[PDB]
RNA sequence: CCCGUCGCUCCUACCGAUUGAAUGAUCCGGUGAAAUGUUCGGAUCGCGGUCGCGAGAAGUCCAUUGAACCUUAUCAUUUAGAGGAAGGAGAAGUCGUAACAAGGUUUCCGUAGGUGAACCUGCGGAAGGAUCAUUG
RNA sequence: UCCGCCGGCACCUUAUGAGAAAUCAAAGUUUUUGGGUUCCGGGGGGAGUAUGGUCGCAAGGCUGAAACUUAAAGGAAUUGAC
RNA sequence: GCGGUAAUUCCAGCUCCAAUAGCGUAAUUUAAGUUGUUGCAGUUAAAAAGCUCGUAGUUGGACUUUGUGUUACUUUGAAGAAAUUAGAGUGCUCAAAGCAAGCCUACGCUCUGUAUACAUUAGCAUGGGAUAACAUUAUAGGAU
RNA sequence: UACCUGGUUGAUCCUGCCAGUAGUCAUAUGCUUGUCUCAAAGAUUAAGCCAUGCAUGUGUAAGUAUGAACAAAUAGACUGUGAAACUGCGAAUGGCUCAUUAAAUCAGUUAUAGUUUGUUUGAUGGUUACUCGGAUAACCGUAGUAAUUCUAGAGCUAAUACGUGCACCCCGAAAGGGAUGCAUUUAUUAGAUAGCGAUGAUUCAUGAUAACUCGACGGAUCGCACGGCCGCCGGCGACGCAUCAUUCAAAUUUCUGCCCUAUCAACUUUCGAUGGUAGGAUAGUGGCCUACCAUGGUGGUGACGGGUGACGGAGAAUUAGGGUUCGAUUCCGGAGAGGGAGCCUGAGAAACGGCUACCACAUCCAAGGAAGGCAGCAGGCGCGCAAAUUACCCAAUCCUGACACGGGGAGGUAGUGACAAUAAAUAACAAUACCGGG
RNA sequence: AUGACUCUCUUAAGGUAGCCAAAUGCCUCGUCAUCUAAUUAGUGACGCGCAUGAAUGGAUUAACGAGAUUCCCACUGUCCC
């Protein structure tokens, strides 16, 4: 026996059933370019995550509203959506969960918030800044563009202390150029 | 197999031990002793996983081999010694003394005791019968045998045992109206008042227990352990006091705690 | 060796049982003792499961026999096997098995009877002997065989298991049943 | 548009004399290792008073468990076979023209006989007919 | 001769029905799917053939494959051509 | 289906498309209401036995209180391995995961947490008695 | 995501299949491959065959030291440490594999009032002895053989080794005598009632009595500490024997449940098939076996037989629902160690990193013999479409021994690794030139 | 290679169903297979069959045979001698 055999893992996306549907290709490419995604896989996993959330809501809604499991898990699901900004305090019902869309989840990405908070000039610019260790969520540096920001953490997005854009020393390109100028 | 199994795979260990599945391929195999392997807490778990005194399997051996740990008033050096319900664990150097009691979620809790209360324990009588030479004796569910017991003591009763004199100080008859704790099954760790006893000839006897908040639950006679006569237990209970809260109620408390804390 | 398993047996329906494992040591048998009447006593110690002991008697000549009505037990010599309900061939071979009818020497019981009732079949001593003689009753059939010096007895122990041949003196309707079988 | 024989090539399967062959399993029978129990045996050793007591190997006797080998028999799987014979496939073979029109003898079903071949004929049946119709 | 009732072989009109349609007063009351029950089908061939069993005097009946082959075969209806 | 001298289909160049650190090719699920219990077909498309009888099987009219005969069914409960599945809590930088952690800055604390549901059929135990099965009834061996 | 599209015609509506579409903790293979995390890996065909190394040994203050051993000291039995060897214990767990096996294994659920159980834990063991006897290892020294943890003879000496041994009833001239611990075996007797225990239920627990057995039982053991009474008395431990309960478990066992096949309809019963009686054997129940007796037992509600490229389950894939398919493999249960069979030791094995035999393979030999079992780890050959290093370590997890310390190819670590899974680079921005829109 | 088919002479009719180197085939120890180390033998096939063939009965056939024949096992002084 190997202990590592008990480590769990799972899949995060499913490919479309119809690979060459022109309407789907047009819609997917628009989201990919709008949010600067790497490929269709990033969009597909968000859809996979959204399907899981909606599926949970549907099962709860099918139960009686007085069912203890409906009350307990229903509140937990609503609380989870609120903490990430997907829902609003005025939408505290499982029915509003079924109304969520892919755009709502893509708007909570670190890449989207960096661009829409003025820190980046373009959505694609935010992608490079995140992966280049220039952004931090609170005290922790985050280099993952897919990081889903929480409402309580959205106001703490700022440049990393070690980055040239957040008080750190200039990068090696400027430092080498300064060295070259000094030698002259 | 051709004999006795000496290993316990970690995933096969009792769930109430709360052992991480990736911590290793094996779990401590409980040694033979007063309590069953599935209803005990080995000293290695207590010293390392519960109290954090030991950081590794090796360090537990060092602590026990110094004779610094006592169970029911006697020094124990076996790492996998099966300490169980109502057992008293004493550590003179730390001046600590604990009693093994189930929390409301069915897991063993090291309930700190005062010095005065650590001089006795409660035992459930298994049976009473005549021994050799016609001498009556009774045996309990913690492996103890007591000769010349009080004639009024019968099976399923609870006896207060003094760890110093090793004699029965007092006993409680098993009857409806006493406060009992559930020591096994789904309702393990719950405390209530025995309200009814349903006997079925040739089958298990069912007992209905009502909680202090009016919640009523059933269980088998073998999973009941009387704690006191009337409504006051003879031993100190943890904070929950055997009151099982719903997940909704538990979640409500957690939400309030964050607001205050 | 000898096995007590049911694998070799046919099913209750009559179908055969295909073998799925080898013989186990915990289901073994052993050779019969075939205890015989002989003055050369021989009992061999056998080590059995759990480290316990069984005594296998190959030859025996004396036994501990009890007179039930008189509540007296005496050691006496075994003389002959006269009847066996399982197999008549065990009679001519003089095999000692449980429930076998045998003849035992009557001398040990005659001594007790004379010492107890003062009869053949000191002021205070005579006082009690006559007192016990008031309630003295002896079966005619039982008394008739005291003259020949042999008493019909039934073996109640298992010589092949305990190594001893103990029994009780036949009397009552049981004596009538067996003596009729011997009346030929 | 289309049916079958015959002729040519290839592929798959079937039948087939060879008391076919090989392989595996099982039953009965024969022989039977080893072990165990039993019987006899008493090399040898020890302990008492040149006789006793105790232990005891080789070997032997009977029985039990029973591997293994060797027959006949049965079953299973695979496989050779002169020759006989079926089906299918293979741009553009020979002979007719049976099915499609009333297909030029309406077609078809069951059954029986016959002919190079499709097919033909007898008897009863069906319309899926080429008639939903004669109180004329 | 006239009116009516039950039962039977059928026919005629009709769609509010059904169906791929022809057509059907049942072949209707079926995605608004469930009265009960038996038999039986699963692309076209190979094939009702091989083999085994069983019945028969025989003719054959009943039971009944596979290898392999093939992208159609087939049902109803429409327009042409014949 | 393309190719028989003007190839959108072959061999190439160019350009373009899909997925993308992945992608192509060679048992099984889905598609399949083409195995149909839910839920398919049998006039002509593949498919009603030539006809009737008949045992097992399967299926069986209505009626008994409304205003210690035996079972099925239903309700609730007890028991019931973990892991996996669902799911609560938790910012391993995210994630697949893991079962951790959190709190303040003392010689520490939160008794820190490590929930809960699901789990056919059979078996065990309460409540219900409509529907349904079997058994039973008039020389009452009846009740009292 | 409760979905369909191409193909039969000149065209049409159908039936119907073929093809396409998507997934697989699903294998192989092709081409390609920068980074992080995670991670399967000689199951499928051959439970085929295996060179070499390793995978099980074990020492406390507390069984046995005279190493002709070491260290430190200086008329004493020994009493600092300790190799070797005897004794004790363990090696029946773990690991590996899926061949056989279709009410069998196995699953849930029962029973043992039908049994055994080293150990742990608790309790319980009567009113020459100031300490017995004979051996043997290490050691020592004669050796044999081509040869092996192959082997013979001699001289010594220990024990917690081995063998020993202090250790109420009846008779009765009420003296005296017999029996009188515990266990073993049989018989008689009590175990009420509604002094006298328990169960749904036991002539049950247990008591008394008459005897019985040629009873591995009832301490000839060890460490530490020294005291209290005037030679006596005495502490805290270790180890060991026996009994009951308990724990760790096993064995057998109740009910229900398993894929295809009828071109398998009858099967079982001389030689056990179904049941009865009495025995034998077993830890114990039982045709488990023997003698005798009876003629039963199963079956279209599928017996019996056959097939399985069949270990069972927890589970896996896909799933609107129902369902279909898969389940060699890390958890549980079972089974096996080339094929059978037999057996010793032991609490526990029908054990195989134990033995014996046969058979099948195969190693060494001085040819007289001797030694063999990788479906443990790694590795090799073969087989194949198909699968990695003859590496390091007991630090973690836990197991085991006399044991806080030794050992552990269990297990972990690293190497190989596009089985599978997660995150995520291969550019961003500005100014020009060019090209659009508002 | 063979000749379904066609042409041609011709008979009272042109040997059909079957069967065969047969106790019936000259050629002939026919050809192929099988049995053997080796077979003019045996058996199973093939057939333009000197000269097979249907109550001058054809083709089969269980059982039977002091009938003819080939092979195998057992057995043996038949033989080695
Ligand atoms: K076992
Ligand atoms: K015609
Ligand atoms: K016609
Ligand atoms: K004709
Ligand atoms: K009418
Ligand atoms: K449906
Ligand atoms: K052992
Ligand atoms: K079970
Ligand atoms: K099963
Ligand atoms: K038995
Ligand atoms: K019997
Ligand atoms: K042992
Ligand atoms: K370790
Ligand atoms: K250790
Ligand atoms: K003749
Ligand atoms: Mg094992
Ligand atoms: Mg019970
Ligand atoms: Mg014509
Ligand atoms: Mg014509
Ligand atoms: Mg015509
Ligand atoms: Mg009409
Ligand atoms: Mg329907
Ligand atoms: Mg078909
Ligand atoms: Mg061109
Ligand atoms: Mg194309
Ligand atoms: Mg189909
Ligand atoms: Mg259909
Ligand atoms: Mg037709
Ligand atoms: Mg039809
Ligand atoms: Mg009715
Ligand atoms: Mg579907
Ligand atoms: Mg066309
Ligand atoms: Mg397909
Ligand atoms: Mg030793
Ligand atoms: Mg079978
Ligand atoms: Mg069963
Ligand atoms: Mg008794
Ligand atoms: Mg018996
Ligand atoms: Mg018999
Ligand atoms: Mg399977
Ligand atoms: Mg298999
Ligand atoms: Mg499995
Ligand atoms: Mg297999
Ligand atoms: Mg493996
Ligand atoms: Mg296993
Ligand atoms: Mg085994
Ligand atoms: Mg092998
Ligand atoms: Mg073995
Ligand atoms: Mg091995
Ligand atoms: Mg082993
Ligand atoms: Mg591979
Ligand atoms: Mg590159
Ligand atoms: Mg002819
Ligand atoms: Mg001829
Ligand atoms: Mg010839
Ligand atoms: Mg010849
Ligand atoms: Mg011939
Ligand atoms: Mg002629
Ligand atoms: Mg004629
Ligand atoms: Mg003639
Ligand atoms: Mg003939
Ligand atoms: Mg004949
Ligand atoms: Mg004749």
């Amino acid at each position: 026996v190997h202990v590592s055999f008990y480590r769990n893992y799972g899949k995060t996306f499913k490919k479309p059933r119809r690979p060459y549907e022109k309407e789907r290709l047009d819609a997917e490419l628009k989201l990919v370019g709008e949010y600067g995604l790497r490929c269709k896989r990033e969009l597909w996993r968000v859809q996979y995550a959204l399907s899981r959330i909606r599926n949970a809501a549907r099962m709860l809604l099918t139960l009686d509203e007085k069912d203890p499991r409906r009350i307990f898990e229903g509140e937990a699901l609503l609380r989870r959506m609120n903490r990430y900004g997907l829902l609003d305090e005025s939408q505290n019902k499982l029915d509003y969960v079924l109304a969520l869309t892919v755009e709502n989840f893509l708007e909570r990405r670190l890449q989207t918030l960096v661009f829409k908070t003025g820190m980046a000039k373009s959505i694609h610019h935010a992608r490079v800044l995140i992966r280049q260790r220039h952004i931090r969520v609170g005290r922790q540096v985050v280099n993952v563009a897919s990081f889903m920001v929480r409402v309580d953490s959205q106001k703490h997005i700022d440049f990393s202390l070690t980055s040239p854009f957040g008080g750190g020393r200039p990068g090696r390109v400027k430092r080498k150029n300064q060295k070259s100028a000094a030698k002259k | 197999a051709r004999g006795l199994k000496k290993h316990l795979k970690r995933l096969n260990a009792p769930k109430h031990w709360m052992l991480d599945k990736l911590g290793g391929a094996f779990a401590p195999k409980p040694s033979s002793g007063p309590h069953k392997s599935r209803e005990c807490l080995p000293l290695v778990i207590i010293l390392r996983n519960r109290l954090k005194y030991a950081l590794t399997y090796r360090e537990v051996i060092s602590i026990l081999m110094q004779r610094q740990v006592m169970v029911d008033g006697k020094v124990r050096t076996d790492k996998t010694y099966p300490a169980g319900f109502m057992d008293v664990v004493t550590i003179p150097k730390t001046n600590e003394s604990f009693r093994l009691l189930y929390d409301t979620k069915g897991r063993f809790r090291l309930h700190s005791l005062r010095d005065e209360e650590a001089k006795f324990k409660l035992c459930k009588v298994r049976s009473v019968q005549f021994g050799q030479k016609g001498i009556p004796y009774l045996n309990t569910y913690d492996g103890r045998t007591i000769r010349y017991p009080d004639p009024l003591i019968k099976a399923n009763d609870t006896i207060k045992l003094d760890l110093d004199s090793n004699k029965i100080v007092d006993f409680i008859k098993f009857d409806v109206g006493n406060v009992v704790m559930v020591t096994g099954g789904r309702n393990r760790g719950r405390v209530g008042i025995l309200k009814n006893r349903e006997k079925h000839k040739g089958s298990f006897e069912t007992v209905h227990i009502q909680d202090s908040q009016g919640h009523e639950f059933a269980t088998r006679l073998g999973n009941v352990f009387t704690l006191g006569k009337g409504s006051k237990p003879w031993v100190s209970l943890p904070k929950g006091k055997g009151i099982k809260l719903s997940i909704i109620e538990e979640a409500r408390k957690r939400m309030a705690a964050q607001s205050a804390t | 060796g000898i096995s007590r398993d049911s694998m070799h047996k046919r099913r209750a329906t009559g179908g055969k049982k295909k073998s799925w494992r080898k013989k186990r040591k915990y289901e073994l048998g052993r050779q019969p003792a075939n205890t015989k009447i002989s003055s050369n006593k021989t009992v061999r110690r056998i080590r059995v499961r759990g480290g316990n002991v069984k005594w296998r008697a190959l030859r025996l000549d004396t036994g501990n026999f009890s007179w039930g009505s008189e509540a007296v037990t005496r050691k006496t010599r075994i003389l002959d096997v006269v009847y066996n309900a399982s197999n008549n061939e065990l009679v001519r071979t003089q095999t000692l098995v449980k429930s076998a009818i045998v003849q035992v020497d009557a001398a040990p019981f005659k001594q007790w009877y004379l010492q107890h009732y003062g009869i053949d079949i000191s002021n205070h001593v005579v006082r009690k002997i006559e007192n016990r003689q008031a309630d003295r009753k002896l079966d005619s059939h039982l008394e008739e065989q005291f003259a020949s010096g042999r008493l019909l007895a039934c073996i109640s122990s298992r010589p092949g298991q305990c190594g001893r041949a103990d029994g009780y003196i036949l009397e009552g309707k049981e004596l009538e049943f067996y003596m009729k079988k011997l009346q030929k």
